[PDB]
């Protein structure tokens, strides 16, 4: 039942930023902002988390990205033994992103599997989409990129 | 020369070819109270990496704002950060960029 998703192609196939998928960018959170209470770490141990940033800003993210996050975590993990879910990059303030990137508000992930194998992001992106992840695009032929929508 | 504390910000990582990257930064000499800068030191490491001993080094001149990394592999992710130095030592690094060649 698990069809893989080809390199750059997105489910559900229509914008990011349209209702039926993740919907509207709702402005930058920065760190110093009142904004940035809605996000919270997430510290599960089934996700690895690459934070070259030496921040930690790669574990913040919205609720309803960490509960999509956590149940891809479990479903990477049982299709392949020994694998786990990698995040690049969860909520940003680096800024190299799209202009008005979901990253800044902390709903979008970039995503591998631990072992950095590229012949399996297709089916990861497949996974990301039936853990709920509201859209899910695999931009890169180096990581999938993953969104929600506004709590 | 007091040493360097703030670093410079990279306003924007841009592949130009198969093994180039182009960054732009931003450094303001009164961040540091306009102590001298001798030149930046540019960090890259392909982003399959998570080792932070893994970045190499290229060394800039203290008057560029841009630099282009070369000799780089083809459809690859970099990250990519920096610091500012002068006699004195080094600056906390950057924020860091993520970036692929063509
Ligand atoms: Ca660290
Ligand atoms: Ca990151
Ligand atoms: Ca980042
Ligand atoms: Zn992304």
């Amino acid at each position: 039942k698990l069809v893989p998703l080809a390199y750059k192609q997105f489910s559900p196939n229509v914008p990011e930023k349209t209702l039926g998928a993740s919907g509207r960018y709702e402005g930058k959170i920065a760190r110093s902002s009142e904004r940035f209470k809605e996000l919270t770490p997430n510290y599960n141990p089934d996700i690895i988390f690459k934070d070259e940033e030496n921040t930690g800003a790669d574990r913040l993210m919205t609720q309803r990205c960490k509960d999509r996050l956590n149940s891809l975590a479990i479903s990477v993990m049982n299709q392949w033994p020994g694998v786990k879910l990698r995040v690049t990059e969860g909520w940003d303030e680096d800024g190299h992103h799209s202009e008005e990137s979901l990253h800044y508000e902390g709903r979008a992930v970039d995503i591998t599997t631990s072992d950095r194998d590229r012949n399996k992001y297709g089916l990861l992106a497949r996974l990301a989409v039936e853990a709920g992840f509201d859209w899910v695009y695999y931009e890169s032929k180096a990581h999938v990129h993953c969104s929600v929508k506004s709590e | 020369g007091s040493t360097p504390i703030t670093g410079p910000h990279i306003a924007y990582t841009e592949a130009v070819s198969d093994t180039q990257i182009m960054l732009k930064w931003t450094y303001i000499p009164s961040s540091n109270n306009n102590t001298p800068i001798q030149g930046f030191y540019i960090y890259y490491r392909p982003t399959d990496s998570d080792n932070d001993s893994d970045y190499k080094r290229d060394v800039v001149e203290g008057s560029k704002q841009w630099h282009m990394i070369g000799h780089l592999q083809p459809e690859t992710s970099y990250d990519i950060k920096m610091q500012c130095f002068n006699e004195g030592g080094e600056s906390e690094f950057s924020n860091v960029m993520i970036c692929e060649t063509k």
